[PDB]
């Protein structure tokens, strides 16, 4: 199937156990701005699924299959891959919604849907929006939505802007220096010190930030889910050229995501930058190899380019020049592996 | 520093 | 191979993925009363180094070796699975000892050595001794060892004591009633609070605690390495009968670990017991979903049954009883995904 | 057949009224100086609403309400009371010389006859809650007595509710209900009673007092009007409430307490035993939710607070109480007859 | 005492 | 029926709906020197049980019939006349009894048992054993058992011993000096003190106490529950020449009571006498209105008159005199409404 | 402190 | 975090 194409097994393994835990839907469940944002959306576009059919793409235990049964779905197909599929069945029968909501467990790229229906309903953002490639499954059960169908969210910007953190930049060497000593218990391990910075570069960093140390307004790359193919996310490239509003140095780049439900009655927004409240997604940030020192006015320019993986990921290069001082600088991370240094 | 099998974050 | 039979594939793959990280190197050697205490058993035992033939088991950046090295040995085979194989072979170079570390990349159950061996270096313990499956790993490297060869560590000692402690039942307890609303947003999840109480008591609890919360003297299981088959892990039972020594509930086991280094000049032990240092296996304990009540006096039995899983870890069954009063718990435990509490 | 006996179990009564044949208890009440205080200022400080009248005073256990009234210069006051403490408000209507204007006449209000209409109705109506006893409704029935440009003393009652916020409150009571989860009490599985005891502790209103900082939102305010009101306005109390969140967090259940006015031709005197207020031997009561509600600062929770009068001469409560924003709804029926005493 | 069937009124502090 | 013929109804509404809560099976089944002593004489003496035909009075929620189940009883039946009769039946069911425990909602004296039993068990103590007239329902069981059958607990020993406690004696003045005031707002209470003063001695105390403080070795009276009849304790005299072993004013007489269940294998012992851990039972004394002064060697002689009364308890009449003096005192005390000491 | 309706003493 | 899948090894302390 188009799933197991694109994906190890080992890699799938793993993905789907981590989401077989109850404990893991409950951490994203008390993610009020999360949860509380899908159910206004859903509820407060009630025309765009009273009577209709609904599917719902990696449903967990159910619970925007339940948003849209509030809202008077007709018929809800709740698609769930590990094995929080015989849970969430359990939630449709203790509700009394066995009428409406049929749970089918299993790989969208690999069940039957029996009709095509009105509008997908999907939580498939990962960090990062992009990490853990449930956005083309859910660009893939397009196949299933009927013409003039309608897609919640309906849209997906990533955003990306420079910032400085000297004490992030330097925290990476601080730990690399450990190999940095000739007599460890009267070992040298300094050889390896090289690899141990290599190696933190590397990570992504998964936490939370000030705003201030954000130099220039945040570049958008909007994902259109109504209109994207699955395969528009096997090569992202999103060209950036900040202006920046601040002097200093850049140490690296900081992404977050935002979506849109875009309903007959209203489009209600699910943020995840860091002027919001903070969610389980946090925010990203990608360090370069050597920071560039950029004045207010100049411009920083480059690309960030994502590169699917089979290990339900990406590999993130990341370019970027001063224009005004040609100075240069890059980084090659793993999005699969970051560093959650939030505290 | 390595978490390989978290895909997504624990909530704040 | 005897690994790949006892493994799944993806198992491994994050296995030895997590032992490829320098960072992951660092945390342990950074552990000093690990790494320290190593030092000691194999430098004040080096008279079962000098001149010696020696293997490394999973020597990671390859610490052991370079220890085994100081000691004395003519020659050490130092076997690392991980990638992290690479890394052990620049420090071999960078420290001009070349002529005496001869890292082998693989499996031991795999990889060829050129000769027997008179001692084998291993640190095969994971959090309560028997995560990682790596003792089984160590005990097969005994084809290897000479008649009458040594092993470090030697002998490994498993603690389990009761406990009682009311604010790390209440905490998980609280986190399972997550799934007893009946009306989140509106929607009754009541109907999995039975599962979500089975999950979240599955998970092992690692972290430390004061000594003044175990309610009994700790009975002892010991796994002679110089003796012990790699079969003899695959089903351990450990019988208990605990002599409450205070009256309360008692919410659970908690497990620990001490192995010795039985060398010819002195022995050297390792410990991770809650009196002594803290280590980064920290202690492990394992709550019942309700505790049970004792009086001082009372006898607690029961067994615990490690029964080893294809991912490299131990499905854990506990069954406790009261005698006296016939109060009885049993939980199963999934070693493999802890709650790492610290 | 009289009125108080048609609404109260005998078994009840004799209960209720051995009670209040203790002299310990007329101290108990007594010595809460905020209530006795309070009753002899409305009392001595509205005088001319007493010159030279006649009295009824309803439920006048040891008759202290009756020696204020005379304080105040009334030419003749009938103090009604059912227990065996008539005895002994006679006894000190003789020994403080007083049998001229103050005529103990033991019995219910509901069976007695009195010689003749009266100027002015005294009483102490409030049970905790202030419904509970259902002396509200003997205290109304006495009307009948009144004259037609005759006052009631207290006049008015207010009944407040706010949410709160008590998570010690709330494990304390589970952690007791908890009891009947065990599998393996001396061998015997006692978990099949465990929703049987969950719901039995929780059917305890809990009195107690609490800091005012575990208050979630305005109070909500329910006036009865004694002048006004009818025996039947209180067999079944409808209290609608919409409360505007203050602050976030969970809303354990609803707290309870209760004013009343004494609207006097010279002042109107309160007796409040808010929160607020110096503690009474009232306190507040709180009715606990079996499972508590998330409420976001700015949400509004909404529900309704039903009173149904019982033949145990109490109350069953019926709270529900959703959560606007998010639909969480919580149910609950309490027993206000056999409440949990914490203080 | 969790139940205090006949107290009618709590005790004043 | 016989339990009605000698209980007003509003005594027993309101006892079987104490004993229909689950918090109040839950208070005594928390006593650990109760329950388990009832386990380890049950199952010590499992000859006693095995195979054999059990009948289990006021079994609550059942605990004593799973301890006879648990020491191999073929059929109990278990009787119990409070709601908690349908908790007792809930529980046979989810510990898979129902083919051995039988539970007969009702008064023992009035529901049928289809066949006679071996043993009959219970807990009939009240505090000072004869509190609840439990005992009478007990003996009355025995219309059921064989001819050889046993009983469970078999023999009941209430001892009586006199105590010196100044300051419980003086607290009863202190509080009904409460009325002895020629002013509380205005008003003479005086006239009451006497009355205040007789109603706090009525009162038996509930709590425990230093055995220092009793000053004779105490007396036993036995009741056997395998001889004795229901008429046997509507009179219970006790007769008591105590020779004092410490000079000093006593004060009253203080009451506990053991139970022993004679086993084929051995006798098992519940004891709440103040040498032993606290049980919920407490221990009970009664004062004297006045002290007597009795010298060491001096013989204090007298008798307990106990007269059961139709509120499920009895009225304790207490009269004694020292030998040498002649110095009398008495006291009259109403076992149903004790004052609850502990603290 | 009174214990009206109390059968049975709360357990210490 | 509740649940650190591959995570072998505890963080140092
Ligand atoms: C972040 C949301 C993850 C959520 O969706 C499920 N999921 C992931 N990939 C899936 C495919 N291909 N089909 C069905 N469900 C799928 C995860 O299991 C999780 O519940
Ligand atoms: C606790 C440290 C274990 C250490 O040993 C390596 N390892 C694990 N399993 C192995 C087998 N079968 N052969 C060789 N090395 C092996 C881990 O990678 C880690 O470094
Ligand atoms: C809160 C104090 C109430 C007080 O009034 C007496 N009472 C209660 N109900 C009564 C009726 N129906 N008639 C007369 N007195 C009545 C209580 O005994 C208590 O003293
Ligand atoms: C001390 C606990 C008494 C226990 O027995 C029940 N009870 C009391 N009187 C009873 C009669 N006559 N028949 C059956 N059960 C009886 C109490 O309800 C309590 O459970």
């Amino acid at each position: 199937s188009v799933f197991s194409e694109r994906t190890e097994e080992s890699s799938a393994v793993q993905y789907f156990q981590f989401y077989g835990y109850l404990s893991q839907q409950q951490n994203m469940m008390q993610d009020y701005v999360r949860t509380g944002t899908y159910q206004r959306a859903i509820l407060q576009n009630h025309t765009d699924f009273k009577d209709k059919i609904v599917l719902d793409v990696g449903c967990g235990s159910g619970i925007l299959s339940f948003f849209a049964a509030q809202a008077g779905a007709r018929k809800i197909y709740a698609v769930e891959a590990s094995t929080m599929a015989q849970h969430a069945e359990v939630l449709v029968k203790s509700n009394n919604l066995t009428d409406r909501i049929v749970v089918i467990p299993g790989k969208v790229e690999e069940v039957s849907l029996p009709e095509q229906v009105d509008i997908i309903i999907s939580e498939p953002m990962g960090y990062m929006l992009f990490n853990e490639r449930m956005l083309e499954s859910y660009l893939h059960a397009k196949k299933y939505l009927k013409p003039s169908g309608n897609m919640f969210p309906t849209i997906g910007d990533v955003h990306l802007a420079p910032f400085t953190d000297e004490q992030l930049y330097m925290e990476q060497f601080t730990k690399a220096n450990f190999w940095y000593q000739p007599s460890f218990h009267g070992v040298d391990l300094s050889a390896l010190r090289g690899a141990a910075v290599d190696e933190y570069f590397r990570q992504p960093v998964v936490d939370t930030f000030d705003i201030r140390i954000l130099m220039a307004k945040s570049v958008k790359y909007t994902v259109n889910f109504l209109e994207a193919k699955e395969g528009d996310l096997h090569r992202i490239e999103i060209p950036f050229k900040f202006h920046m509003l601040h002097s200093g140095l850049v140490h690296g780049l900081a992404f977050w995501f935002d979506v849109a439900f875009i309903g007959s009655i209203m489009t209600v927004w699910l943020s995840t930058a860091p002027t919001e409240p903070l969610t389980h997604w946090y925010q990203v940030r990608c360090l370069f190899q050597s920071p560039l020192f950029a004045k207010a006015g100049d411009t920083l320019s480059g690309t960030c380019l994502l590169i699917a993986n089979k290990r339900q990921s990406y590999d993130i290069s990341i370019v970027a020049q001063v224009d005004q001082t040609g100075s240069k600088s890059s980084n090659l991370l793993d999005l699969k592996n970051p560093f959650f240094r939030y505290t | 520093q390595n978490m390989p099998g978290a895909i997504r974050p624990a909530a704040p």
